[PDB]
């Protein structure tokens, strides 16, 4: 740690007026560790061992010197790059976890070292466990691969899960399918703060939660990676919408297209508006009306609902495709 | 099935010492002596070490024996020493002077007795008695002679139960006692007819564990006595916590002595790994395995490759499949037949237990009955005549009172225990 | 309809687990013993009687003991979750184990234990109107499995007499092994059984471990996948007493069809559809696909091969959505294959039973779950390779007195190995008699 | 799947720290050897495990050894800023170099240092489930690298056999050199790996260095200039392994196709798309410009001209977005140049490998970011006037005994000198002999 303050003298030691070696620590004037008749600092005998110490500490001072700065290597200069970055973050102790350290207190063999583990908290509540209580507990209470370390990959799967998860979910389900993928994109767009329709990882995160998905910061990191074509960290809204319809299959498309060129003949200028669509469906035909649960103007309420747009608006089939594929997700 | 310790001379003191901290730490236990665990598997098996104190505390079933008071006053003084019973420490008023005939003859049998009434206050406290097991060195003078006198009249006043001994004894390159092949010849053959079950160490085999495995620069004995604590106390760890095979130390006894004179075996622990390099190696079956049976790993000085393995038997800690370790023990069997005693179908045994020590994912000790332990012997019988021949220092033992015929029968008796094992060792089926 | 299962050691014990888990999901008793009430039940229900007893609350409470030297297994069934389905007298635990040794549990130590295991039986006995046998669950490696086992069987026989004794044994590995002393424990235990015991199932963990490695995808199992496992084939033997069928099989029917000479009672079993949910819907499982996996020696539960023998009776329980006539042609095919052999003087080989529940499927569990299954219990002489094995290793041993000295000084004569040694002798004769096909008639 | 690296001496351990660098930061590897946590969520990969392998807790290391006999480096390693990446114990290093003796590193001081390296590479191969090769990095010119790296190969060659061994190794440039001993170290050395390599790619410094003036703008460039350059090399090799792509190449593909008969095995190397950022801008980069790149002798790596001798296979690796079929029109143009001739026995000349992962850019260096590159391993008869040139040299300094008693000292005897140029002539001469232009029908 900074300073020492830990190899030096204790009150306990200097009352009981304690010598050096029942213990060993080097403190005392004429006492160090010598490895191979050197000290630490030059590179002899075992210097490797004793540097990787939990509590061994080097003199440098923190404010640097100028011959440090024209003394260099060419070794130093090729990987100063990376060594910028890996001085960030080291793990850190309190005095009194360096005094246990010191003290060698809790230790299978004298050079067992379980404060640098990181895996200790998940050992310690994993100790004390029997193989018949975990294996015999109460029996009431207990996906297509994709390869490659490419971020494209990585979106593929991250969109996959999210599909599986609206489809088990089915929030916000209608009186006319297709109100699921409006409502995750309304969620996403009521989240902008801009205007110009994208995102960043943290308003991403804020509105998949929002839309009702589980997620985490590293989920959306690596989206908005993969998502990426500009190299800016933005998510394009219709991008990722796009991406959660999903590829559509031929038959529905032949439906589609056929509808559509049948409602184009029947107005003036083959221009279709969508007071056009709200005369002209047969809303009584469905199966879920026939068999009496949904009421036929609830149906059609929802149905005009839907589109978010003026009743005078002019629906192309760009508009009418996207419709019809937002709808054929929930049948 | 409680187990009652025996602590004898300054070795034995001192290991007891480190061996207390391990099981007080294993089961929670404050240096005051209070119960602070943090799970009940903790408590349900806390009676096989400790005895019941009336409010919060629990005392250590530990007799501490010694014929000058400075080790027992070093031990109060350590960072445990508090938790041990006040009644329990038991000493004279001068030293051993590291000769065997007045630590058995003259102060051992004015004390003994009152050894005998503790040990017996303690034993006939058990609701079951397990067995005893002492810790002394077999080179100093009290450690010798009165651990011996003591071991035979237990002997005689218990014989149903387990007799179980840690052993000190001398290195083959650096002597600490002039006089150490006398008190280990006596002592080796007052343990052949006593005991049921002897390990054995040397400091030596230590030292080397320290510098070649650990790679510490300047090694202290609270190292080698670590090293002890952590063999002893996992031998017991099947009798006290759950596990799918569980295991005794009879049970021991029964699968490794396949003849009533050969009891003495050698020990190991396997996790050993240098503090630079324990990021870098998982633990795993195989890697417990591989470490387990490399002599490196052995703690004592002769090797294993010399000889063959009559029996073994390997105690794993922690939740892991079944299904490795037989495969690992089957394929270290056949890939080394040659090592393995040919009239004897299946030599190793194994035991899971499923708590590992803290901070350790899996651990495993491992006990061997390998016909090595004959070097040992014949290198001290051969100081021992090199120094009989010439009556070196004989006036010390014989104006004690001692008679020259027992030096005569000990020696004969110790090389009849090296004849039986070179016998064994050269056995054929014919 | 009822049955009494006594479980004896680590293995009987840890077993017991398992099958009292699935008796009580596939009944559908809580593991506080008390069934769901819900709205209402049309009709009244009887299955459950076979395993359970209610109580004037409607507790129920299952017709076990459960027997251990060692308190360790025993006290962590009492600590577990099934705390409350056992009544606490059931668990009886000693003091100290057998130690490896039989000596220890049959002469010094089971004499202590026995009076109150007897005492016990005797209890559930008398709570019976119509008891048809024991099933009993036991290691013969270990000390008191053994030992114990063996002195409680005679006990039995002689208190109860008549009454049949089935059990559920676990021999040695032929290769795997655990301790040391396993050959004088299985020869000693074998020579008590062989006279005091109707029909003997033999299992091994190498077998349980290849068929887990093969079939199942797990590449590190632990005992209880083998448990589970066991435990699904005593559910299909005793699902015949518990649920309507075309074909029902009660429990003297074995020992009537099964067993030709009193002494030919040692079996080998084999289970049909161990597979994985991945694997299960890709692939049919008919009648005549499992009826040909049942007489692979890749789905056995023991390490032997039936193809260096010959069969001598078959006994085949099919429970779920089977017809007769599938049935039917499945053992017409089987029959017709040139590598099933049998005696000349066995020509109508089978048994069958017919049960409408299919097999029921445990939260924790690895099988998939199936609408039909099959389970074979056979005889035949491929089961002296089990034995010579084992003597050979005993022989090895006893050549040099091996470790003898405990066995004498706990107080068993050095005569008892020597009778033993001969009377297995005399099995592997009868398994050469049985196994011949003619003398030189006219 | 799997490949080992084994770093020896300065040149090689010096190009591995540029090699380690570059695979690190293509695959995303901390230099602490952990792996951020968004490299790790919603997929599961394996491409590291060419490279490196993971422990339980999930830190990387990677799978290399470094072998010194001087200090220096190593201690440079074990100071530096990947200190936590590489395992402690894979960083061996000597008390002593060879000091441009070949005798002192493969007789007097590799012989102690050899064992440890040995037991390594066997602890690291025992823990491989699909090990495809050994990758090893030296130079020729210097005493450690020639005499450990040809003891080490010996050994390797008798333990692991069959397994193949691909070598990178920096030979005596022309006319710039650093040491007066080198055409003995050199003819020694080349001794030693005609018996014991598959394949060895020859590389020159005064090649990279006119490369990095005329490609790139370079007036000054120093050695990690060239190491990059040649663990870009490196990287391009070996993607074929460790990416999905259109026609993945194997490496014992490379050793199938490329090598005729078994000691013509020395290729020569270059790279296509060598180039800085304002010219990148200036210019559009489509396989036909990068195809015909390759062939022109200002891309190469070796300073040799292919204009003087035929060539007998090429094989011509594309990474990153390219198509096939202008990868076919591109070897259809360059088969139809009048200047790129081939022995008239091999017709079928072009081996194709194509991979969609495209080139990695590293913060500190020179390259510019494009989408597609190629490199080429070739074999020609051009090389052998490489070899001419080093027994020319040898010739004069070997006709008067100019340095040979410090080999005789280290020990050595002087009829090795004789043996090892006499087997380089017999090289001269299967080249002169395999390229002959027609054989007489009579
Ligand atoms: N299949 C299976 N085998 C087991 C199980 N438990 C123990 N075994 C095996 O049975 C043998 C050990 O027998 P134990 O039951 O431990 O012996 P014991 O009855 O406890 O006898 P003592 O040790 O004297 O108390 C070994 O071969 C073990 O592999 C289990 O749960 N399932
Ligand atoms: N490309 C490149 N060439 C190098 C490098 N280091 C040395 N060389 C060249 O390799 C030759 C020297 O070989 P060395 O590697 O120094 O010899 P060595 O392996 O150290 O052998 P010893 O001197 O005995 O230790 C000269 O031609 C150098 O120009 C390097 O880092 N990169
Ligand atoms: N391993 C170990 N050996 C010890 C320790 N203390 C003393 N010894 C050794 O034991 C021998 C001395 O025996 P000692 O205990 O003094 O005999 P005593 O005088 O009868 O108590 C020498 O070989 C010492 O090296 C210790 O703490 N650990
Ligand atoms: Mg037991
Ligand atoms: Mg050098």
């Amino acid at each position: 740690m900074i300073g020492g303050q830990h190899k030096k003298e204790r009150i306990s030691e200097r009352l009981q007026n304690c010598q050096n070696q029942p213990k060993n620590r080097c403190y005392l004037p004429g006492t160090q560790l010598l490895t191979g008749g050197y000290s630490t600092k030059t590179l002899q005998g075992n210097w490797s061992e004793e540097r990787a110490d939990a509590g061994y500490y080097d003199g440098k001072a923190i404010v640097p010197t100028h011959l440090s700065k024209i003394w260099t290597t060419e070794y130093t200069v090729m990987t100063n790059h990376a060594m910028k970055r890996a001085q960030e973050q080291a793990p850190v102790f309190d005095q009194a976890t360096l005094v246990d350290i010191v003290d060698r207190n809790h230790r299978a063999y004298p050079t067992h070292q379980p404060h640098l583990d990181p895996q200790l908290p998940k050992l310690k509540e994993e100790a004390f466990k029997t193989t018949m209580r975990t294996s015999f507990n109460h029996p009431q209470e207990v996906v297509r691969p994709v390869i490659g370390n490419t971020p494209a990959a990585q979106a593929r799967a991250i969109i996959m899960r999210f599909r599986r998860q609206l489809l088990i979910s089915m929030e916000g389900q209608s009186a006319f399918p297709g109100n699921v993928l409006r409502q995750v994109r309304l969620a996403l767009e009521r989240n902008d703060v801009v205007g110009n329709g994208v995102l960043n990882v943290e308003e991403t995160f804020r509105g998949f939660t929002e839309a009702g998905v589980e997620t985490s910061i590293p989920e959306c990191v690596a989206l908005v990676r993969g998502l990426d074509m500009k190299g800016d960290n933005m998510l394009s809204i219709r991008k990722v919408m796009d991406e959660m319809r999903g590829e559509e299959r031929d038959r529905r498309y032949s439906i589609i297209e056929g509808v559509y060129e049948l409602l184009k003949k029947l107005c003036s200028n083959g221009v279709v508006r969508l007071h056009h669509l709200v005369d002209l469906i047969d809303v009584d035909s469905m199966e879920s009306v026939l068999n009496g649960t949904v009421s036929s103007a609830d149906a059609l309420r929802a149905f005009t609902t839907q589109w978010d747009l003026p009743l005078e608006a002019h629906i192309s089939f760009e508009t009418f495709h996207t419709f019809f594929r937002d709808s054929s997700f929930e049948l | 099935r409680e187990i009652v310790c025996v602590q004898a001379g300054q070795c034995g003191n001192q290991i007891g010492s480190k061996f207390w901290e391990v099981i007080s730490d294993e089961h929670g236990v404050d240096p005051t002596g209070t119960y602070q665990g943090d799970s009940d598997l903790q408590l349900e098996r806390i009676n096989v070490y400790f005895d019941e104190a009336t409010g919060g505390r629990y005392v250590p079933r530990s007799v501490l024996i010694d014929l000058e008071p400075g080790t027992m006053d070093s031990v109060r003084a350590g960072p445990y020493g508090q938790i041990f019973r006040p009644d329990n420490f038991i000493f004279g008023q001068s030293g051993a002077g590291n000769n065997w005939a007045k630590g058995h003859y003259t102060e051992g049998a004015e004390l003994i007795d009152s050894v005998l009434d503790v040990c017996c206050k303690e034993a006939e406290s058990c609701d079951c008695l397990q067995g005893f097991q002492i810790c002394h060195s077999l080179g100093g003078g009290t450690g010798s002679g009165m651990g011996t006198l003591l071991i035979s009249k237990l002997r005689e006043q218990y014989p149903d139960r387990i007799m179980m001994t840690f052993s000190i004894i001398p290195s083959p390159k650096v002597s600490d006692t002039v006089v150490e092949p006398y008190n280990t010849t006596l002592s080796v053959h007052q343990l052949v007819e006593n005991s049921d079950e002897s390990m054995c160490i040397d400091n030596e085999a230590l030292y080397d564990i320290c510098f070649r495995t650990l790679k510490l620069t300047t090694p202290t004995f609270g190292d080698l006595n670590h090293l002890v604590s952590a063999v002893v106390s996992g031998v017991t760890c099947c009798l006290r916590f759950p596990g799918q095979l569980n295991s005794d130390l009879r049970k021991l006894a029964v699968n490794l002595v396949p003849f009533p004179r050969l009891h003495f075996f050698m020990m190991g622990f396997a996790p050993l790994t240098s503090r630079g390099s324990q990021q870098y190696r998982g633990l795993s079956v195989p890697e417990l395995t591989q470490q387990m049976f490399d002599a490196k790993n052995m703690m004592q000085a002769a090797d294993p490759r010399h000889g063959r393995y009559l029996t073994a038997s390997a105690l794993f800690r922690g939740r892991m499949s079944t299904k490795e370790v037989d495969e690992q023990m089957l394929n270290v069997q056949n890939k080394n037949s040659s090592y393995f005693i040919e009239w004897i179908p299946n030599n190793i045994k194994s035991s899971v237990c499923d708590i590992p020590p803290k901070g350790l994912k899996m651990a495993v000790t491992f006990i061997g009955n390998n016909t090595c332990i004959q070097e040992m012997f014949r290198r001290v019988g051969e100081q021992f005549t090199l120094m009989f021949r010439r009556k070196a220092f004989l006036h010390w033992y014989t104006g004690e009172g001692m008679d020259e015929m027992e030096f005569t029968e000990a020696e004969s008796n110790m090389n009849d225990l090296v004849s039986e094992y070179q016998q064994y060792q050269d056995a054929t089926i014919e | 309809r009822e049955a009494i299962c006594i479980h004896i050691g680590q293995a009987g014990c840890q077993v017991g687990n398992a099958c009292w888990e699935l008796f009580c999901l596939e009944h559908g008793i809580q593991p506080d013993g008390a069934m769901p009430s819900d709205k209402t039940i049309g009709v009244e229900d009887d299955a459950f009687n076979t395993f359970f007893s209610e109580t004037g609350a409607g507790k129920h409470v299952p017709r076990a003991v459960f027997l251990d030297l060692e308190p360790t297994v025993v006290d962590e069934v009492r600590t577990g979750t099934y705390r409350q389905l056992f009544h606490p007298e059931q668990l009886i635990s000693g003091k100290e184990d057998a130690a490896n040794n039989y000596a220890r549990g049959h002469y010094t130590i089971g004499k202590e234990i026995v009076d109150l295991c007897l005492d016990r039986i005797r209890k559930l006995a008398d709570n019976c109107t119509g008891l048809q046998g024991f099933l009993v669950y036991h290691a013969v490696g270990g000390g008191t499995g053994s030992g114990l086992g063996a002195l409680l069987l005679e006990r039995l026989s002689v208190d109860y007499g008549k009454k049949s004794k089935l059990g559920y044994t676990v021999y040695p590995s032929p290769q795997v092994s655990t301790a040391v002393v396993e050959p004088y424990n299985s020869v000693l235990s074998t020579h008590s059984l062989l006279e005091h015991t109707d029909v003997a199932a033999m299992l091994d963990n190498e077998a349980i471990y290849d068929l887990t490695r093969r079939n199942l995808d797990i590449e590190r199992p632990t005992y209880t996948n083998l448990n589970r496992l066991i435990g699904q084939v005593v559910s299909s033997l005793t699902a015949s007493l518990r649920f309507d069928g075309a074909l029902n099989v009660d429990l003297t029917e074995f020992q009537t069809n099964l067993v030709p000479y009193p002494r030919i009672h040692f079996v080998l079993t084999s289970y049909a559809p161990v597979i994985s949910a991945e694997k299960a819907y890709h692939e049919q499982l008919s009648v005549s696909e499992i009826s040909n996996a049942v007489f692979e020696p890749a789905s056995m539960m023991t390490k032997c091969d039936p193809r260096h023998g010959k069969y001598m009776a078959c006994c085949l329980m099919y429970r779920g959505d089977v017809v007769p006539k599938d049935v039917n042609a499945a053992v017409a095919t089987i029959k017709t294959k040139r590598t099933i052999q049998f005696v000349d003087w066995s020509p109508t080989g089978f048994k069958c039973g017919i049960n409408y529940q299919p097999p029921t499927v445990v939260p924790g569990g690895d099988l998939a779950k199936v609408q039909r299954a099959v389970c074979m219990i056979a005889n035949s002489t491929a089961i002296a390779e089990v034995f010579a094995r084992i003597d050979h290793k005993f022989d090895l041993m006893y050549s040099k007195r091996a470790f003898v000295h405990w066995y004498v000084g706990e107080g068993m004569e050095e005569g008892e190995f020597s009778e033993a040694r001969e009377d297995l002798a005399a099995l592997e004769k009868d398994y050469e008699e049985v196994g011949a096909e003619s003398a030189d008639m006219d």
